[PDB]
């Protein structure tokens, strides 16, 4: 007998009892982070410990079942993720010396903190101050004090534990049959078994860099515009031939950036949109501007939202004895039970978030139609894009009007356009950078071609051909400033970015023109669509079944994403990143050091 | 749907074959799924079907139960006393009725 019957019924099986196991783990998660109570603590050290088990027996139960006798394709890829040999091949030795390895680091992460100079009474968790200090003043040597302690005691206590694990890691997935650690991280994107659409993991390489030298006319010059953003900042620190010191970062590795522009500032006398004076006059609340998503989702035509919703859902804050985050999310139980949380209070960004939950409501009823251990969108690609879609779209003044912000006197120009395009300008052009930095050193040494004791000096004619940020105290293996921050002290990849931000324009422009809608892809909103609401509600409504081209070619018609919108949809970019530079230096040399 | 736990009822998943109309199934025997024989217990290539509810407040609507009467009216050659009710009038006398 053959074994795909088997299989899929094991499969099945799986969904049964797991989606038990996974349905109570969903609602614990929830509870988890709602209610704190020792014996619910007891339930996470203990009953949450329960949800661990039953993966890894039936990992290795189905790494026993075959591969050979199946027809129906479908399980080929059900058992390279529930075979997952992966790690497995190789010695609970070296797995659990990595483990104990970050439970220990985990253990010290859950223990720390660092505080003033000369006054360690009014200590500083990272939380209230001088890290605050840092970015909304230009406090130099503040953010020295807090990024040099915060890697001083964290990092400097786990660097023989760090490397260990970098370098332990990069022997085992060598032995994983991928590459290195990264390509085992890059096993995420391979797909085949349908003809013409292959996708290796050799060829990946080179076409990311095209793309990155067709970002690189943009990039070299895109580098040339931080590099000529930071030039009005200091004179006597920074000589104009010089490389800029290493904290400017604006994060613990530059995760964010906004920090000299204001100062770099040619035109910025007017304010920023601020309405909190008329909510104060007016007073509109969370409920409102909940049945206000609803009824604009309705014009574009979409439901209601049923009792099992929002009978758990809180959506007010607790306070008393019941301590619960005001981070919101969005929330999914399963088997038709569906939640979601959020701390309520009145702001413009409260409110594009819950359109964030909403859009994403739909977005990801999307793929609530599949069987269990398959319910996801055609690939991972376009998920951060669709999901902020509309909440970008809501970013321009017509749908921020539309829910009644402001009164229909307002006349429309396009110098509005103008300085949104300079406000994204010095607000978010920062992380691109470092994004593509990490996304194309992991793919050199996840093939290897790049060093670990040297990452440091190799990432210096890098970044001073990056971003600008040299070390002004150099580290060497002592001293202390990658792993300020949680996320790379926790060691992940970088590519979601640079899919969102190729991705959006083109799902805009694809959506325009099969609406018939024509002109710049930052004008080409998808609001009041909806004879291609059908269509975009079948944009939604995909599966994982096939290679991303047939999935393109249905949703929109082009098969691959391009470029040519980002050499030439930054052509008024592009030439905005020149125009603002037309009168100021177009580059800054890079050859003085603070310490020489 | 209890709140406690509905661990007290019981789904069925699953059977071997196709069935013949209007009959009444109440299989909870071992399935044989491979080559390798069963000999009546889980193990190599075997499945026992059954499954309780354990229902708790929180299962969503198509997982809510829907109480189904499927009201089979089976034709065939009885006086039937089970027909429907018959109503009446009042009657009047001394006239053309």
């Amino acid at each position: 007998s053959t074994t795909e019957d088997l299989a899929k019924t094991f499969l099945e099986k799986f969904n049964y009892e797991a989606e038990e196991l996974s349905y109570q783990n969903s609602l614990a998660s929830w509870n988890y982070n709602t209610n704190i109570t020792d014996e619910n603590i007891q339930k996470m050290n203990i009953a949450g410990a329960k949800w661990s088990a039953f993966y890894e027996e039936e990992s290795q139960h189905a790494k026993t079942y075959p591969l050979e006798e199946i027809q129906d394709p479908i399980i080929k890829r059900q058992l390279r993720a529930l075979q997952q040999s992966g790690s497995s091949v190789l010695s609970a030795d070296k797995r659990e010396r990595l483990n104990t390895i970050l439970n220990a680091m985990s253990t010290i992460y859950s223990t720390g903190k660092a505080c003033n100079p000369n006054n360690p009474q009014e200590c500083l968790l990272l939380e209230p101050g001088l890290d605050d200090i840092m970015e909304n003043s230009k406090d130099y040597n503040e953010r020295l004090w807090a990024w040099e302690g915060w890697r001083s005691e964290v990092g400097k206590q786990l660097r023989p534990l760090y490397e260990e694990y970098v370098a332990l890691k990069n022997e085992m997935a060598r032995a994983n049959n991928y590459e290195d650690y990264g390509d085992y991280w890059r096993g995420d994107y391979e797909e085949e078994w349908a003809d013409g659409y292959n996708y290796s993991r050799n060829q990946l390489i080179e076409d990311v860099e095209h793309t990155f030298t067709q970002i690189k006319p943009l990039y070299e010059h895109l580098h040339a515009y931080v590099r000529a953003k930071l030039m009005d900042a200091y004179p006597s620190r920074i000589s104009p031939t010089g490389c800029l010191p290493a904290h400017l970062l604006g994060d613990m590795w530059g995760r964010f950036w906004t920090n000299l522009y204001p100062l770099m500032v040619p035109f910025g006398q007017k304010p920023n949109i601020d309405v909190t004076d008329a909510m104060v006059n007016q007073s509109w609340d969370a409920r409102r501007i909940f049945k206000e998503a609803e009824k604009f989702f309705v014009s574009v035509g979409l439901p209601n939202m049923t009792e099992g919703f929002w009978q758990n859902s809180m959506l007010t804050e607790p306070g008393d004895n019941r301590k619960v985050v005001c981070h919101p999310t969005a929330w999914d139980l399963g088997k038709h039970d569906f939640r979601i949380k959020m701390c309520t209070k009145v702001t413009m960004d409260d409110f594009l978030t819950a359109h964030h939950e909403m859009g994403h409501i739909q977005y990801d009823m999307a793929y609530a139609a599949q069987p269990f251990l398959l319910r996801n969108g055609a690939n991972e690609g376009f998920h951060e894009a669709v999901g902020e879609i509309m909440s970008l779209s809501a970013a321009t003044p017509n749908h921020l009007k539309n829910i009644g912000l402001l009164p229909p006197d307002f006349s429309e120009d396009s110098e509005t356009d103008i300085n949104f395009l300079l406000k994204q300008a010095l607000t978010i052009v920062g992380t691109l950078p470092f994004t593509y930095m990490l996304e194309k050193w992991r793919w050199m040494v996840f093939k290897g071609e790049i060093p670990k004791e040297q990452w440091m000096q190799k990432w210096w004619e890098m970044k001073r051909d990056i971003v600008g940020v040299v070390e002004p105290l150099p580290h060497d293996e002592t001293y202390c400033d990658p792993a300020a921050l949680f996320h790379v002290a926790n060691d992940y990849s970088f590519i979601r970015y640079y899919t969102r931000t190729i991705y959006q324009f083109q799902f805009q422009e694809a959506l325009c023109q099969i609406a018939k809608h024509e002109g710049p892809l930052y004008k080409c909103d998808i609001s009041n669509s909806r004879e291609a609401g059908q269509k975009l509600h079948e944009m939604l409504s995909l599966g994982r079944s096939k290679p991303w081209t047939f999935a393109l070619e249905r949703v929109v018609g082009a098969k691959t994403m391009d470029v040519r919108p980002l050499l030439n949809y930054f052509e008024p970019l592009f030439t905005w990143l020149k125009e603002q530079n037309r009168n100021s230096f177009v580059g800054w040399n890079t050859d003085w050091s603070p310490y020489a | 749907s209890k709140v406690g736990g509905n661990y007290n009822y019981l789904f069925r998943l699953f059977r071997k074959s196709n069935l013949k109309p209007f009959e009444r199934d109440i299989s909870t025997e071992i399935y044989q799924a491979g080559s390798t024989p069963c000999n009546g217990v889980e193990g190599f290539n075997c499945y026992f079907p059954l499954q309780s509810y354990g229902f708790q407040p929180t299962n969503g609507v198509g997982y809510q139960p829907y109480r189904v009467v499927v009201l089979s009216f089976e034709l065939l050659h009885a006086p039937a006393t089970v027909c429907g009710p018959k109503k009446s009038t009042n009657l009047v006398k001394n006239k053309c009725v």
